[PDB]
């Protein structure tokens, strides 16, 4: 249990206010945080609950604003603020599985476009297919030469820069996302592989 | 917009690499002359700036303009007529890896240069000019690479993707339509290879540039895609740049697994 909690909002304000719903963990006042990516360290000095009230100390599945201490110049709305313990994964380089959508024509390596994880919202495009899928969710043993709407495929994805995210498989909200053509949404996925 | 646009890509080329190269000390003459113009008036005007030049100072520099209009002046003067509208001139030595400078001069009559006439002596090339001779494009660009999509979509069996094996299939019998990346990282010495030659121990014309001059002799219909559009990424990164929209499915033959030796 590491603290995690994307960061939704930021303003100033006398002070900063870092605004998200804590997924995981804990966070208690005069605590330090960790911000991921960019590993700022951050003290936070106050937290307000949904009624405007401060409170000691935030569970998970709270909704804050925390006011923090420290240089920020730097921190985004889409980073996440997480413990200095475990800090949550971050990279560049994935494994997911890939229910395609409406996808108007075909999908192939080179295929880019905007992915929203949780709280983020990131470029990415696809490095390699690695397999497809059937009914039972089997593992074709041929890699796709191609993508088509409505089929479930697993591939590896490259952002430009850092994302935090986590295996669908260990906390289910850091891991799903959906993928979009913004014109529309092409397809929803979860991640399988952090890879370094 | 035929093979029109195929000769927009080589200005493109050059333009590329005019403002990519760079030369010490304003020496580097750029001179534009429109149709209707007569040569003789800005030959004995490079004069007049040969007299100019003269008053600079900077021996090592002074003797760098003089020799750069000097170069240029009895080159404009193996013409006898502004070639059917336009003149472009590009003049100057640049530096060089290696610490050994090449005097360059470049003279081509480009496509209808309209009213842009133009000297200048700066220390760079000036191809805003040229910027002239440059989504309607990108439509096309991605229209085209969706055709070759469907090819893929259907499994039909017409194209490819592939320099060894688009080489061989307008090689072989022909394809139909080359698609083509701009700034495609291919040489063709034969034996095709990247910038994968620092390592290997292995007339020399980039690939692209070969096609250009050379596709007509084949069938194609060539078309240079640039990896601008999201098809054209796709294109450029998952099938290496280059491929092709077969009639009719061939067997790439030469060479390898199959083996089986």
């Amino acid at each position: 249990a590491p603290f995690i909690m994307p960061i939704a909002s930021k303003y100033k304000d006398l002070g900063t206010i870092l605004e998200g719903k804590i997924e995981a963990g804990s966070i208690k006042k005069n605590s330090n945080v960790l911000v991921m990516p960019i590993n700022q360290t951050l003290e936070v000095t106050a937290i307000y609950d949904e009624a405007d009230e401060e409170i000691s100390s935030s569970i998970c599945g709270d909704q804050v604003r925390l006011r923090v201490r420290g240089d920020d110049s730097d921190v985004q709305t889409g980073y996440v603020l997480t413990s200095t313990k475990n800090p949550v994964h971050a990279t560049t380089r994935f494994i997911a599985q890939i229910a395609i959508l409406e996808l108007p024509s075909i999908l192939t390596t080179g295929y880019s476009c905007v992915m929203h994880i949780h709280t983020a919202v990131e470029e990415v495009s696809f490095a390699k297919l690695l397999h497809k899928l059937d009914k039972t969710n089997r593992k074709s043993k041929k890699p796709p030469m191609f993508a088509t709407k409505g089929m479930k495929i697993i591939a590896e994805l490259e952002t430009q820069t850092p994302v935090c995210m986590e295996r669908f498989e260990d906390y289910q909200y850091m891991g799903r996302f959906t993928l979009r053509d913004q014109g529309t949404t092409v397809a929803v996925g979860k991640v399988v592989k952090i890879l370094d | 917009t035929a093979e029109k646009a195929i000769e927009i890509w080589k200005i493109r080329r050059l333009v590329k690499q005019l403002i990519n190269c760079h030369g010490n000390g304003t020496s580097m003459i750029t001179l534009i002359i429109p149709p209707g113009e007569q040569i003789s008036r800005y030959s004995n005007m490079l004069a007049e700036e040969y007299g100019t030049a003269s008053n600079i100072k900077s021996r090592v520099n002074r003797l760098s303009v003089l020799s750069a209009i000097t170069s240029t002046r009895e080159r404009l003067k193996l013409y006898n007529k502004v070639p059917d509208n336009g003149l472009v001139i590009y003049c100057g030595e640049v530096i060089m890896e290696g610490n050994k400078t090449r005097k360059l001069n470049i003279d081509f009559e480009p496509f209808k240069p309209i009213n842009t006439s133009q000297y200048l002596c700066d220390n760079k090339f000036h191809t805003e000019a040229l910027a002239e001779l440059l989504n309607v494009k990108y439509v096309q660009e991605k229209k085209l690479i969706q055709r070759f999509f469907d090819e893929i979509s259907l499994d039909s069996g017409k194209y490819c993707f592939g320099v060894v094996d688009t080489m061989n299939a307008l090689q072989e019998g022909a394809v139909e339509t080359l698609l083509c990346f701009a700034d495609l990282d291919m040489i063709r010495y034969i034996t095709y290879m990247t910038k994968e030659q620092e390592e290997k121990d292995s007339s020399s014309m980039l690939l692209s540039e070969w096609l250009a001059e050379h596709y007509k002799d084949y069938g194609a219909n060539l078309e240079f895609v640039s990896d601008r559009s999201q098809e054209g990424m796709q294109f450029v990164k998952g099938f290496g740049g280059i491929g092709a929209v077969m009639r009719y499915q061939l067997d790439l033959s030469m060479l390898d697994p199959e083996s089986d030796e």
